[PDB]
RNA sequence: UGUAGGAGACCGAUAGCAAACAAGUACCGUGAGGGAAAGAUGAAAUAGUACUCAGGAAUGAGCAAUUAAAUAGUACCUGAAAUCGUUAAGAUGGAACGGAUUAAGAGAGAAAACAAGUAAAGAGGGGAAUAUUCUCUUCUUUAUUAAAAGAAACAUCAGUGAUU
RNA sequence: UCUUAACCCACUCGUCUUGAAACACGGACCAAGGAGUCUAGCAAAUGUGCAAGUGUAUAUGAUUCUUUAAACAUUUUACGCAUAAUUAAUGUAAUAUGUCCAUUGUAGAUUUGUGCCCCACUUUGCAUACAAUACCGGUAAGCAAAUGCUUUAUUGAGUACGAG
RNA sequence: GAAAAAAUUUUUUUUUAGAAUCUUUUUAUGAGUAGAAAAUCGUGGGGUUUGUGUUGAAGCGAAAUACGUGAGUUUUCGUGGA
């Protein structure tokens, strides 16, 4: 067929509406897809490039966890779901979600 | 001379300066080349505004750290400041020039609860 | 927007409504109609008259209702009746409203007006 | 992008698929890809190769 | 000075006007293209909609 | 297109880009075909060999629709038949295909190449070669002059 | 390869319709920017002194 | 100090990645250049540098000619790092199998029709690894229009060289100095 | 003149900015004068407006 | 070209029509002709500087006074530089600044340039569980243990030297 | 950071010039302005689409008519350049039917095999380089009544399965 | 794909890389007018994207433990009123 992985990193790596570079501070480039793990542009991490996927954000006050087609659900309820439908990174992700948890 | 500090050793220090502005008001003080057939700078004359050149650079693998130990990153929304909650040990905030006060107390008050250092921190109070 | 005919660019426009004769800009200090004359003429807007009654709702007396004293359409100001002003010699003056900063309740009928009402009825 | 049924249906007549008389643009076929299939890691990940 | 006679157009080429308008149409198609191209399109069902 | 350019790449440097030493002065050998013959004659003789002087008849009106005639090779008569009635003459002996070259907009039918050996082929055409001729007759087929 | 339709309302899905062929097209985005940027060239207005 | 030829700087010549920025080909140069670094194969490290070439070098090339190479092995795959075009001077085709990278699409249905088999690199690829049992070919090269102009300069002696003219009948670069008779010949 | 390029020839030379015309207009020509034409055919009765040749 | 429309990936007051202003004006030339400069208060002057005091007068000052704002006062937006004033600090034997390196002053600063947590008890904020239990927190305070970090000093290596 | 010091060093920049710190020239100061462009035609380079074709011209057609002065469309030999050359020219014009085969060499990339990987044989023989032959237009020369002939010379910006 | 340290065997703290014109590493090397190139950087406008504005924008003045080899970029306080 027409499209696949590797094709659609070649047409993203560099146009890319959520791409955000830091101009005064010269070494950060950072990717913030929603199912982005880590913010690295990266085919490693691009929600973008992604095959299906698992990432937890912060939307309108809310923590959201949300899963790749696409999912949304509102600690130990998250870890259970991340259990059930996801696919190292696990591991990363509920760390992440800690984290997370403490902003209000 | 050499300008050590810790883990950031900087070559040179006192920002380069275009050749005469000592001495004339009109030319400009950041720097230009001298390009001239003949005038000292370009060629290289002893004690005489020593012209920069790359080899001055510094460390590749420390090459913009400031001595917060933590790249510099400007920030003008709390949406930007999505990302740098993965690097909050490694990326440091600076609320951008123009944002206006109310704006700015809630980017410093995310900030904090996130665990990333602020570099401006007591601006427009 | 659609038409051709009416120019739409920015200047033009600017120019217009500054070098306005008289008759336009008569029409054009019109008012917003109070809730119970908007209900019982079917009518949103209308041209000011001297002896009608205006709330202001916009500026610094936005508390204020009062009668109209005098229309000035080369200034585009309309006077009220107790926006008095002291000015700096001592001397009472009223504030300028402009049109949009006041709501129009009563009106006064007369034959011109009559006709307009029927008009827009 | 938001398409109608009757477009879409529409769409494939057009580049010629069940082709008509003045709807069908004339003379003209998809451009072939250069690639038939571009899973590189695929191709990589494969047996053979 | 500039004069009224600049070159202001170009004559683009058929067969790749063409091309450019169905590789656009099969790009809108891919989801993450659309998504890419940064709208908010994260609840929708599918993207050929 | 203006950024790209040349001279802001070199735009501080006196020259323009185009040497401190003797400059770039106007018009500077004199203008355009001038040094023919003279001071320009080695460029003339090396770059544009037989340029000057008159050779050959005068022709006062030469009115070129007379003397118009595109020309194929016999090579690519064939294939101006599409593939599938190609392969059908091919498949049948009896039968041989005429081709009127006049339709496909062509006036001489010229010698190169090697026709398919014992395939007779009627040609329709204004003109031929010698060696046409003898090709297409090789072959078993006919050439019918027409206009 | 069919994509479906929905109704008025997205609370329902309809019939399902074949993808159509265009889709399939390679989808060179380099040829898209650079077409664009030409045809855009196109549109303007001149101005001189 | 020291001296060394360019001050001990190595000058390699020709390209150092692709120009193009097509991402098929960009995927396809990703791809080869992984074969070429893993296998030893010289297969793969020529298919690579071609295949970064510019536009002139790598040609278009007529089916009549591919025939022709591929006659005394009809067993096996022609490679051929260029696109593939027509001839209507080709009376018919003996089912060749042929990776190239763009075919004129009157060829696609001609080798199809024959039953032959058209392969894209990433096909040829996966299907072969090595080149194994394939034959790189390309077209005449030098044989482009333009390189008519160059070589050893026109009106230098002998040397074969196209003039550059506004058209070429006779009032046009035919007489003085072209010929014994008038002026110097050729 | 320098080189194997060919020999110039733009026959320029005689005053031509004073002789310059640039058509933006085609589009709208066009337009107009299918608008005409289309006008005149409606006006006409619903005769065709084209003659025998 | 004249006049009327409509426009813009055009110019933005030393630009763009010479000309955004009372511009073919002022002004110059015997004359043919030549031919400028000069836009911006404020939301509102139907807010344009009242009043007192010192002044012949200009003006100034005010405990007085329009304004959100007069160091926006009709030279009225912003208000750079050249240049020049006031005070303070320094320098000062026929040039002045400068470069490379330190010094003594004088300013600035804590974002790496010490102290996580724990408890006590104030002030806030949230998240979950099925209006009140649980749990996460930021600011304050009291006191109370970490720890790390750099610089020193000596010692051990390793590398490169010098020495007897 | 700034500020003076102090040791040591340090000639007016631009500039044309064999050679400028010059008793060479231009520069009192400051602010803003201020100089390799645009079109035509041509070229190579490189990019891009198509490929013996290619470009849809002018123009037509459209429920195309804010944008749109753009975009879109074009019933089964219009024109440009290409596709064949050559000669002043009437003009003539590419191996050759023994065969859908595609002139000969020498090196030469890629491939097959032997005795999954270096070899050394073999095997196929691209690109290209260097030649060689044929053949086409002009010219010689020989013959000559003819669709002019010839084993021989030459000449061409020629040809030997296209490239634009 | 787990390395270490801290507490009091069990809790806490740090990090946990795969961007191909890119990452790791190695070695050599570094003069320059006339000249050529590449890589950057900045100004007016445009499409596209996602933002700052009256709890004060642009501008400007003075700076700054600011970042860059550098053009520059960034920011503090003051002015400023869109």
């Amino acid at each position: 067929s027409n499209v696949s992985n590797a094709l659609v990193w070649e047409l993203t790596r560099k146009s890319n509406c959520f791409i955000k570079k830091n101009k005064a501070g010269k070494k950060g480039v950072f990717l913030c897809d929603p199912l982005n793990v880590n913010y690295k542009n990266t085919p490693s991490s691009s929600g973008l490039v992604k095959s299906n996927s698992t990432n937890v954000t912060l939307k309108d006050g809310k923590v959201v966890f949300s899963v790749k087609v696409n999912q949304h659900f509102k600690m130990k309820n998250v870890e259970k779901l991340l259990q059930q439908h996801g696919s190292k990174n696990k591991e990363k992700l509920l760390k992440k979600y800690k984290r997370l948890s403490k902003l209000y | 001379a050499v300008k050590k500090v810790g883990k950031i050793i900087k070559k040179r220090t006192k920002k380069f300066t275009r050749f005469q502005s000592n001495r004339f008001m009109r030319v400009k003080p950041a720097w230009r080349k001298p390009r001239g057939i003949d005038c000292r700078v370009r060629r290289r004359y002893k004690g005489t505004n020593l012209m920069p050149s790359i080899g001055y650079g510094s460390n590749k693998k420390t090459k913009f750290l400031l001595p917060n130990n933590k790249y510099k990153y400007v920030v003008k929304n709390v949406k930007e400041m999505e990302p740098l909650i993965m690097n909050h040990t490694k990326y440091c905030v600076q609320i951008a020039h123009n944002v206006s006060s109310k704006k700015r107390k809630q980017i410093i008050e995310r900030a904090k609860q996130m665990n990333v250092s602020v570099i401006n921190a007591k601006a427009r109070l | 927007k659609f038409n051709k005919q009416k120019s739409s660019s920015r200047r033009k426009m600017r120019k217009a409504h500054f070098t306005a004769p008289a008759g336009l800009r008569r029409k054009i200090m019109s008012s917003k109609l109070s809730k119970e004359l908007r209900l019982k003429y079917k009518t949103r807007s209308l041209p000011v008259r001297k002896d009608d009654e205006v709330l202001i709702c916009r500026g610094h007396n936005h508390g204020r209702e009062g009668k109209v004293v005098k229309i000035n359409r080369k200034r585009y100001k309309i006077y009220v009746e107790r926006v008095t002003r002291e000015k700096v010699n001592g001397e009472s003056t009223f504030i300028g409203i402009h049109p949009s900063n006041v709501v129009l309740t009563k009106l006064k009928v007369d034959k011109n007006r009559k006709k307009i009402l029927d008009r827009k009825a | 992008c938001i398409w109608s049924e009757s477009a879409f249906k529409k769409l494939d007549v057009i580049y010629g698929k069940i082709h008509e008389k003045k709807v069908t643009k004339k003379n003209y076929i998809l451009p072939k890809s250069i690639v038939h299939n571009p899973d590189i890691y695929r191709i990589i990940h494969s047996d053979k190769v | 000075p500039t004069k009224i006679w600049r070159r202001w157009g170009r004559k683009v080429n058929l067969k790749e006007k063409r091309y450019a308008v169905c590789s656009s149409i099969a790009a809108s198609g891919v989801t993450s293209l659309v998504l890419a191209r940064g709208h908010r399109i994260s609840h929708l069902k599918e993207v050929p909609l | 297109a203006t950024r790209f350019k040349k001279n802001r790449k070199k735009r501080g440097h006196v020259s323009a880009g185009h040497g401190r030493v003797g400059k770039h002065r106007k018009h500077p050998g004199g203008r355009g075909k001038a040094g023919g013959l003279h001071h320009m004659r080695i460029n003339f003789d090396k770059y544009h060999p037989g340029y000057f002087g008159k050779v050959g008849m005068r022709h006062l009106n030469l009115l070129k629709n007379r003397t118009y005639c595109p020309t194929i090779n016999v090579d690519k008569l064939w294939g101006l038949l599409p593939e599938e009635k190609k392969k059908e003459f091919s498949e049948n002996k009896d039968i041989a295909p005429v081709i009127d070259v006049t339709r496909k907009g062509y006036f001489k039918v010229l010698g190169n190449g090697k026709l398919k050996h014992n395939q007779p082929i009627v040609v329709k055409a204004r003109y031929f070669s010698s060696v046409a001729e003898k090709k297409i007759k090789a072959v078993g087929g006919q050439c019918i002059l027409v206009a | 390869p069919v994509a479906n339709v929905y109704s008025t309302n997205g609370k329902n899905v309809v019939g399902e319709v074949e993808i159509p062929v265009v889709f399939q097209t390679p989808i060179r985005n380099d040829l898209i920017q650079s077409v664009y940027t030409n045809m855009s060239k196109n549109r303007r207005h001149p101005y001189a002194v | 100090g020291i001296a060394l030829k360019n001050v001990g700087r190595i000058k390699k010549h020709g390209r150092k990645h692709l120009v193009s920025k097509n991402p098929y080909l960009r995927l396809l140069v990703k791809l080869y250049n992984f074969l070429a670094r893993r296998t030893n194969a010289n297969f793969n490290k020529i298919i690579a540098k071609r295949l970064i070439m510019p536009k002139r070098y790598r040609p278009p090339l007529s089916l009549s000619k591919l025939q022709y190479h591929m006659a005394n092995h009809p067993n096996d795959i022609a490679v051929v790092v260029g696109s593939i075009t027509d001839d209507k001077r080709l009376f018919s085709l003996k089912q060749l199998k042929v990776c190239a990278l763009r075919f004129t699409e009157t060829a696609r249905k001609r080798i199809e029709d024959a039953g032959g088999e058209c392969l894209t690199f990433d096909q040829l690829a996966l299907k072969y690894p090595t080149g194994k049992k394939c034959v790189l070919l390309r077209g005449p090269t030098k044989a482009r229009t333009a390189e008519k102009h160059f070589g050893k300069a026109p009106g230098k002696p002998k040397s074969k060289a196209r003039p550059y003219v506004r058209s070429k009948g006779r009032k046009f670069e035919k007489a003085r100095g072209r010929r014994k008779s008038r002026a110097y010949k050729k | 003149v320098a080189h194997n390029n060919v020999l110039p020839n733009v026959h320029l030379h005689k005053w031509w900015q004073h002789r310059v015309r640039v058509n933006f207009s085609k589009n709208i020509k066009k337009k107009k004068r299918r608008l005409l034409r289309e006008k005149r055919r409606k006006a006409n009765g619903g005769t065709p407006i084209e003659k025998l040749h």
